[PDB]
RNA sequence: GCGGGGUGGAGCAGCCUGGUAGCUCGUCGGGCUCAUAACCCGAAGGUCGUCGGUUCAAAUCCGGCCCCCGCAACCA
RNA sequence: CCGAGGGUAGGGCCCGUGACUGGGGCGAAGUCGUAACAAGGUAGCUGUACCGGAAGGUGCGGCUGGAU
RNA sequence: UGGGAGAGGGUGGUGGAAUUCCCGGAGUAGCGGUGAAAUGCGCAGAUACCGGGAGGAACGCCGAUGGCGAAGGCAGCCAC
RNA sequence: GAAUGCCGGCAUGAGUAACGAUAAAGAGGGUGAGAAUCCCUCUCGCCGUAAGCCCAAGGGUUCCUACGCAAUGGUCGUCAGCGUAGGGUUAGGCGGGACCUAAGGUGAAGCCGAAAGGCGUAGCCGAAGGGCAGCCGGUUAAUAUUCCGGCCCUUCCCGCAGGUGCGAUGGGGGGACGCUCUAGGCUAGGGGGACCGGAGCCAUGGACGAGCCCGGCCAGAAGCGCAGGGUGGGAGGUAGGCAAAUCCGCCUCCCAACAAGCUCUGCGUGGUGGGGAAGCCCGGGUGACAACCCCCCGAAGCCAGGGAGCCAAGAAAAGCCUCUAAGCACAACCUGCGGGAACCCGUACCGCAAACCGACACAGGUGGGCGGGUGCAAGAGCACUCAGGCGCGCGGGAGAACCCUCGCCAAGGAACUCUGCAAGUUGGCCCCGUAACUUCGGGAGAAGGGGUGCUCCCUGGGGUGAUGAGCCCCGGGGAGCCGCAGUGAACAGGCUCUGGCGACUGUUUACCAAAAACACAGCUCUCUGCGAACUCGUAAGAGGAGGUAUAGGGAGCGACGCUUGCCCGGUGCCGGAAGGUCAAGGGGAGGGGUGCAAGCCCCGAACCGAAGCCCCGGUGAACGGCGGCCGUAACUAUAACGGUCCUAAGGUAGCGAAAUUCCUUGUCGGGUAAGUUCCGACCUGCACGAAAAGCGUAACGACCGGAGCGCUGUCUCGGCGAGGGACCCGGUGAAAUUGAACUGGCCGUGAAGAUGCGGCCUACCCGUGGCAGGACGAAAAGACCCCGUGGAGCUUUACUGCAGCC
RNA sequence: GAGCUAGCCCUGGCCAGGGUGAAGCUGGGGUGAGACCCAGUGGAGGCCCGAACCGGUGGGGGAUGCAAACCCCUCGGAUGA
RNA sequence: UGGUUCGUGGAGCCAUGGGGGAAUCUGGGCGGACCACCGCCUAAGGCUAAGUACUCCGGGUGACCGAUAGCGCACCAGUAC
């Protein structure tokens, strides 16, 4: 049957993307966090 | 003059629909019309805030002129009369005899291409806006300001019509469509007449297609809700409501009254509502 | 299993707060009426379901026994 | 080919009968009240409506076939 | 062709009397109702009196043993 | 040494289940160390509104070529979406950006919030919507509307010519719109041709034929032609379109009008450029100087912003046109022509799937376009088949039980069973015919029945064309032929009678309930006078609504018909300027502490003092409630009538053993041979009853009852047959489970149901196919029950607070 | 976190073919004029049959599945809420 | 109402949301209600090293671990998945 993930580009960048990130409170603290742990992506990868 | 149909479906049964008599033009002045923008209940929040909105048909908002003094002393003709979805009442299309278009709300008996005026001096006739200081005692009246200058405000309803009782200092004595007995500033424009399309009361939806039509979602009772939703939810099988019939939000909804006391304009009602 | 009842012929007070049995109807005698009823004047009839106890004294307070309605009998 | 009639299916009229049910006629001495005939003790009758154990009552309008 | 009487009918308008209700005034111990009462209303100011307002219905006197209509029926006043 | 412990390793089950759609394979020839599995050829089967083709999304090199086979591939592998390497994606016109706006988002002004932040006009962002200039063929191993060829077009810059009051982010026009139905003429697409072109063919009994087989076009600027869309002209006045205006709007006048003209688009033609089959021979060459014509069918697409009707009344902004303002009129703009200039990103391949979403090369899910032919009434249905694409990545045998899916069956025909569950039957079209009841529509495909192929002859009407031939579309009559059978295969209702519930079409527990539940038009009560009530928010602000009592919120009831009785004592709500109570505050009789004293300091009575509560009323489609005992009639029985107690008042109409009746299979009647169900009645209704509505109701229902006809493998009662498994052989090879095991019956015993203890009995060692009685077999630390001063949802006249409101 | 799912908002798209035959209009009849009746035209509808598409009624299978909801037969809606 | 040891307590002190509202030393605050006396201090402006805390970083040292330990990572780890 239909199943829950369904990719979307342009869903995916406005959504988890950089910019969606930075212009929230609780956005920057996950970049913060993410920096801080060292992620190699702070960001979900997406072609755009 | 309600059209009926013959039952050729379950629905066309009982089905009732307005006849269109008066109406002699079915596409809106163009320069008069802007999108209206549907809301499906919902404020600014994103939040329902009216329960059971949304999916009615498409619309264009007409821009009706609420404000005749205006164009004191300017004649207009009555150029159309016009079907208008977002009120009860059939609009008129004005030419102006200053070239300008506007629309009024149409009262019962007005006819394509006659005059109509407004103003101090304007003749006691149907489709003229005076303050209401002018209007003879007696009078019907429709479209009134409550306050000047602010906007028609009173009365706007299909068929409805308030009646001027009398006079006292700046204020003048209105019976409103309710029934209340309210004092009304002098000033206050008003229409001389009533709205028109009163035969509007009597027509039968007919089915839930048509609800749905005129954006209206159906309605779920609180009897057959679950506690979590609403004081009459829950109960095993049927429940009458065992406490005094409230709304989902607690409060009692037989009786209870809602105004507030301490209210200003309690110094300008005279009698509470009829019926 | 828990609850309330049993008192002139009928239907109900009095029982809690021990000593005092009361109300309407009915019944019996008289009256009015041609006569009956209605109505008026008089009167009689209960030892309080029963046995046992407390008491100076029990319809009454406490215990059985007989009876009468009433409520309950759920989870599998 | 037609054809007595037999068969399948569905209709129409009549008669008889049916748990139970509706009122009706009748029947020497049952129970309840007293509606009508006297102004019958609320004049009566009436079409209709609503109500009531029952006769009946009341409303609206009508008739005199109503007394004084 | 010329005349007349009439609550004949339909429509729109409109006049005063009375009842009820509402606001103001003035005023006090009862009002109402019946065969007699009681229910009811009244010191939270009723009834009775005066001014104001709202609303519906029916048209006193003329009026008659009268008039009109086919019958049922038709009565303030005005116009069509 | 144990913790259903943690991590890792290795066992058992076991050479067992399985190897992922039952569309299907066989042979020959190649390659190679090795071949059912790779390549080629022939034969066979499967899809063909796809299982073919083109987009979009998502994926991200998977594309092409060479070289490889350890792992990946459910077997194999020489093959591959796999390993290694090299190559491959070309745009002014296609899509997006340098254009526009939608919801929404953001947000100079402004507003609000302890902080963080929340709002918000304009503006800006935002698309699969608007706008905007490229079609046909060729070429590569792999890209092509991109490269090439032919023929066309757009914008920008500069220049020349002609013309004009030029000029705007401002004014105006336009853009610009729904649903259903639909005209004319076209194009896409298709059928046929005795005409035109073509390699060839004559078989096996016949045919050298007006034979068979193949093909018979695509694009195109100006001009022209056919069909459409759009659009009146001039003048005078003018106070409106937030400055101006010659524009637009309004008034008058003349002329035009189902036209014409002007303009725009589609189609046809069109200079020109392309393409071009079978068959043979080796993707190519030939065929070929290929021919390229006529008739018919014909769109849902085009002309288009067409026409009609209806009510539920159907985006914006830019491009574009017109008007003018500053300004400037050496300018500037419009038109024609010429030269120059024209950027960034995507483009491979997969794409109903082995490359996307499902852990898998997973029978599942995934939006748009094309989707041929014949026949069946039509069609995207069904059967076969074209182009194209496949046989589904384990095979070979055998011919057991049993399972699955399928076919038939003597006589009977629901006797099966909770239930005709299931499976039969019926089945399309044309004609005949069709009941109760009904809201007059319906019920209705009621029911039931007749017809249906092929051949010859006669004839009626329509479309195209020409009025005719031809082709195509509806028919009518007569005579015959064959079979068991003519919708001859495939697709395609079983019907009737009678109850309950719900009016109806709809909606729901994604994944055990589709229903009588929810919704629904309709009825009623109630709140709300507008800065509405109500809702979300601390607020600002929103919704309500750019609505205004014929409106908006809340509540119950639930089409429609006939109806909806009595109780206001309690609770609720509503009205009541009195009275009672009443907090902070006011008031200060009267005290008190301290000081030498002025004083400073504390307590404090009467009395004035809101809402709320008390108190007086009203109010039921507000919460709710609507009795008991005893007696009585000239047979009996039963009580129309009476007595008395109690209540706020004692259940009315209608209905009733019911979706409600305990006793109960009540009792009587119906149906049956027989009826705990069913239907009709009766009424001592344990425990119906009137908007948590009462009693009915035509139509409707994948709802739940009961009966009958039809027909059947449901059954008596089973039999046979088919395929896929199971079985055997080759290849690959799991699982839960498992204290260890050398693991029998009876009767006893034992913590009370023993392979394991006692006594007896029985038993050579080891497997394979089967069956399920036991191993208190497996799975899941019972979901029932209880216990825990364990938790959570929910309720209220439990307690205590808080929002909100007064 | 609303790329699943529920509701709303904006903007696009889709629904083979066949059946039934409302109003209106026209003509005829009728009447003082009407109502109304008949025929033709017309093409309405939470109308009817049935694909696509949306569902999920009954049964069978599947149950360490092809599948953590699937498969086969049958069945509901299909111009509308 | 908060702070303090102070939970309304005999409840001062410090701070302050609301109302009332002075004085300039003969002014004003405090010494735990309040009063007297006796003392302490000078509010409603502001700045100020050091001694104190911490360890991303560097070094030194362990009756610290020694690859299931020691950081999650001794190794291309905040990676693969
Ligand atoms: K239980
Ligand atoms: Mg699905
Ligand atoms: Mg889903
Ligand atoms: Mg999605
Ligand atoms: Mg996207
Ligand atoms: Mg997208
Ligand atoms: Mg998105
Ligand atoms: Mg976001
Ligand atoms: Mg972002
Ligand atoms: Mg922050
Ligand atoms: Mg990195
Ligand atoms: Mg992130
Ligand atoms: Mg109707
Ligand atoms: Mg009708
Ligand atoms: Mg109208
Ligand atoms: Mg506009
Ligand atoms: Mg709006
Ligand atoms: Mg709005
Ligand atoms: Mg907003
Ligand atoms: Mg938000
Ligand atoms: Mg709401
Ligand atoms: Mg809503
Ligand atoms: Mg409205
Ligand atoms: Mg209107
Ligand atoms: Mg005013
Ligand atoms: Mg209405
Ligand atoms: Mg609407
Ligand atoms: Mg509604
Ligand atoms: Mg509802
Ligand atoms: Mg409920
Ligand atoms: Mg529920
Ligand atoms: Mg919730
Ligand atoms: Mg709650
Ligand atoms: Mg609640
Ligand atoms: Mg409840
Ligand atoms: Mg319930
Ligand atoms: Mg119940
Ligand atoms: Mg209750
Ligand atoms: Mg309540
Ligand atoms: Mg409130
Ligand atoms: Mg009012
Ligand atoms: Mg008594
Ligand atoms: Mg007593
Ligand atoms: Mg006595
Ligand atoms: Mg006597
Ligand atoms: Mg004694
Ligand atoms: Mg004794
Ligand atoms: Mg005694
Ligand atoms: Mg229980
Ligand atoms: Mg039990
Ligand atoms: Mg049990
Ligand atoms: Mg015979
Ligand atoms: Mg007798
Ligand atoms: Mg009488
Ligand atoms: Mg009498
Ligand atoms: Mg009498
Ligand atoms: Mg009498
Ligand atoms: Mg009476
Ligand atoms: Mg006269
Ligand atoms: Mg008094
Ligand atoms: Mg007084
Ligand atoms: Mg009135
Ligand atoms: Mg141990
Ligand atoms: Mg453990
Ligand atoms: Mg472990
Ligand atoms: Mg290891
Ligand atoms: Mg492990
Ligand atoms: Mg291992
Ligand atoms: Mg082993
Ligand atoms: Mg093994
Ligand atoms: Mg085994
Ligand atoms: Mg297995
Ligand atoms: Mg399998
Ligand atoms: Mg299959
Ligand atoms: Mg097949
Ligand atoms: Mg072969
Ligand atoms: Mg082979
Ligand atoms: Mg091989
Ligand atoms: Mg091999
Ligand atoms: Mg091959
Ligand atoms: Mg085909
Ligand atoms: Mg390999
Ligand atoms: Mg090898
Ligand atoms: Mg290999
Ligand atoms: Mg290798
Ligand atoms: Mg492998
Ligand atoms: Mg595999
Ligand atoms: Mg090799
Ligand atoms: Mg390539
Ligand atoms: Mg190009
Ligand atoms: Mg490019
Ligand atoms: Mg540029
Ligand atoms: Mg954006
Ligand atoms: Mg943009
Ligand atoms: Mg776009
Ligand atoms: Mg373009
Ligand atoms: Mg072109
Ligand atoms: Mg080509
Ligand atoms: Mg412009
Ligand atoms: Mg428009
Ligand atoms: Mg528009
Ligand atoms: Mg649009
Ligand atoms: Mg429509
Ligand atoms: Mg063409
Ligand atoms: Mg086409
Ligand atoms: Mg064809
Ligand atoms: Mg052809
Ligand atoms: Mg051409
Ligand atoms: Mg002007
Ligand atoms: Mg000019
Ligand atoms: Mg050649
Ligand atoms: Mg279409
Ligand atoms: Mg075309
Ligand atoms: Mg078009
Ligand atoms: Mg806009
Ligand atoms: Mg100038
Ligand atoms: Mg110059
Ligand atoms: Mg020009
Ligand atoms: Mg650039
Ligand atoms: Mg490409
Ligand atoms: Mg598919
Ligand atoms: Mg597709
Ligand atoms: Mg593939
Ligand atoms: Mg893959
Ligand atoms: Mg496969
Ligand atoms: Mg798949
Ligand atoms: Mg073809
Ligand atoms: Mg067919
Ligand atoms: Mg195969
Ligand atoms: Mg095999
Ligand atoms: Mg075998
Ligand atoms: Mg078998
Ligand atoms: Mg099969
Ligand atoms: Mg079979
Ligand atoms: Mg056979
Ligand atoms: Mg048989
Ligand atoms: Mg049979
Ligand atoms: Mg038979
Ligand atoms: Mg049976
Ligand atoms: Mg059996
Ligand atoms: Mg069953
Ligand atoms: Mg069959
Ligand atoms: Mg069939
Ligand atoms: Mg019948
Ligand atoms: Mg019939
Ligand atoms: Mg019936
Ligand atoms: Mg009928
Ligand atoms: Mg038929
Ligand atoms: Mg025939
Ligand atoms: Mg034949
Ligand atoms: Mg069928
Ligand atoms: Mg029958
Ligand atoms: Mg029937
Ligand atoms: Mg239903
Ligand atoms: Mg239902
Ligand atoms: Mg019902
Ligand atoms: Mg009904
Ligand atoms: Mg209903
Ligand atoms: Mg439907
Ligand atoms: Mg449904
Ligand atoms: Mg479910
Ligand atoms: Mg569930
Ligand atoms: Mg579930
Ligand atoms: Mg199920
Ligand atoms: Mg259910
Ligand atoms: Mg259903
Ligand atoms: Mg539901
Ligand atoms: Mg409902
Ligand atoms: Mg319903
Ligand atoms: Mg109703
Ligand atoms: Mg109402
Ligand atoms: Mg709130
Ligand atoms: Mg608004
Ligand atoms: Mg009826
Ligand atoms: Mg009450
Ligand atoms: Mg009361
Ligand atoms: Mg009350
Ligand atoms: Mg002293
Ligand atoms: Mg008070
Ligand atoms: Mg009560
Ligand atoms: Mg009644
Ligand atoms: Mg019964
Ligand atoms: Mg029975
Ligand atoms: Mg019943
Ligand atoms: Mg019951
Ligand atoms: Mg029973
Ligand atoms: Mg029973
Ligand atoms: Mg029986
Ligand atoms: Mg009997
Ligand atoms: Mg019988
Ligand atoms: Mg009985
Ligand atoms: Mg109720
Ligand atoms: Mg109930
Ligand atoms: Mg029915
Ligand atoms: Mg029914
Ligand atoms: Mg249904
Ligand atoms: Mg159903
Ligand atoms: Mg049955
Ligand atoms: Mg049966
Ligand atoms: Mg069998
Ligand atoms: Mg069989
Ligand atoms: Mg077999
Ligand atoms: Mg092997
Ligand atoms: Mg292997
Ligand atoms: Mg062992
Ligand atoms: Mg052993
Ligand atoms: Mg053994
Ligand atoms: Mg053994
Ligand atoms: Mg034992
Ligand atoms: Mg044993
Ligand atoms: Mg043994
Ligand atoms: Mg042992
Ligand atoms: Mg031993
Ligand atoms: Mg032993
Ligand atoms: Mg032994
Ligand atoms: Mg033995
Ligand atoms: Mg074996
Ligand atoms: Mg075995
Ligand atoms: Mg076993
Ligand atoms: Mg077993
Ligand atoms: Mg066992
Ligand atoms: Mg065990
Ligand atoms: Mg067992
Ligand atoms: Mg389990
Ligand atoms: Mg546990
Ligand atoms: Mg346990
Ligand atoms: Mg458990
Ligand atoms: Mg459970
Ligand atoms: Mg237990
Ligand atoms: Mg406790
Ligand atoms: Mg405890
Ligand atoms: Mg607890
Ligand atoms: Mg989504
Ligand atoms: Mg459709
Ligand atoms: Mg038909
Ligand atoms: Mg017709
Ligand atoms: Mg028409
Ligand atoms: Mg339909
Ligand atoms: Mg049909
Ligand atoms: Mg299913
Ligand atoms: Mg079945
Ligand atoms: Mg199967
Ligand atoms: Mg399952
Ligand atoms: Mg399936
Ligand atoms: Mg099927
Ligand atoms: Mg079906
Ligand atoms: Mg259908
Ligand atoms: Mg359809
Ligand atoms: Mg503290
Ligand atoms: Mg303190
Ligand atoms: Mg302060
Ligand atoms: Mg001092
Ligand atoms: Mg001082
Ligand atoms: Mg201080
Ligand atoms: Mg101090
Ligand atoms: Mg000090
Ligand atoms: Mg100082
Ligand atoms: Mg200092
Ligand atoms: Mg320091
Ligand atoms: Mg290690
Ligand atoms: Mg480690
Ligand atoms: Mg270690
Ligand atoms: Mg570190
Ligand atoms: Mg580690
Ligand atoms: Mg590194
Ligand atoms: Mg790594």
């Amino acid at each position: 049957m239909k199943r829950t993930w369904q990719p979307n580009r342009r869903k995916r960048a406005k959504t988890h993307g950089f910019r969606a990130r930075m212009r929230t409170p609780g956005g920057r603290k996950v970049l913060k966090r993410r920096r801080q742990k060292g992620r190699w992506r702070l960001t979900p990868a997406v072609r755009k | 003059a309600v059209k009926k149909f013959k039952p050729y479906t379950p629905s066309r049964r009982f089905m009732t629909v307005a006849d269109f008599s008066e109406i002699t033009k079915t596409e809106p002045e163009k320069s008069l019309v802007k999108p209206l923008k549907k809301t499906g209940g919902r404020n600014n929040q994103g939040r329902i805030t009216v329960r059971f909105r949304g999916g009615g048909h498409k619309r264009l908002y007409r821009i009706i002129d609420f404000k005749r003094w205006d164009k004191v002393g300017i004649p207009a003709k009555v150029a159309a009369i016009e079907y208008d979805p977002n009120r009860s009442a059939r609009i008129a299309l004005l030419h102006y005899v200053d070239g300008e278009k506007r629309y009024i709300i149409a009262p019962d008996g007005l006819q394509v291409g006659q005059q109509v005026v407004a103003g101090p001096d304007a003749p006691i006739q149907v489709g003229n806006a005076l303050p209401l200081r002018f209007i003879p005692v007696g009078t019907v009246v429709h479209a009134v300001e409550l306050e000047p200058k602010k906007g028609a405000k009173l009365a706007r309803a299909a068929g409805t019509s308030a009646q001027i009782q009398g006079r006292e200092g700046d204020y003048v004595i209105l019976r409103l469509p309710s029934g209340e007995l309210r004092k009304v500033h002098g000033e206050c424009y008003a229409t001389v007449g009533a709205v028109g399309n009163a035969d509007h009361k009597n027509i039968v939806l007919g089915k839930a297609g048509r609800s749905r039509w005129l954006g209206r979602r159906p309605h779920v009772r609180g009897a057959a809700m679950n506690p979590v939703d609403h004081p009459h939810g829950g109960g095993e099988g049927r429940a009458p409501r065992g406490r005094p019939p409230a709304s989902p939000w607690g409060w009692q909804t037989k009786g209870l009254k809602t105004r507030k006391r301490r209210k200003p304009s309690s110094r300008f009602i005279i009698a509470r509502r009829k019926k």
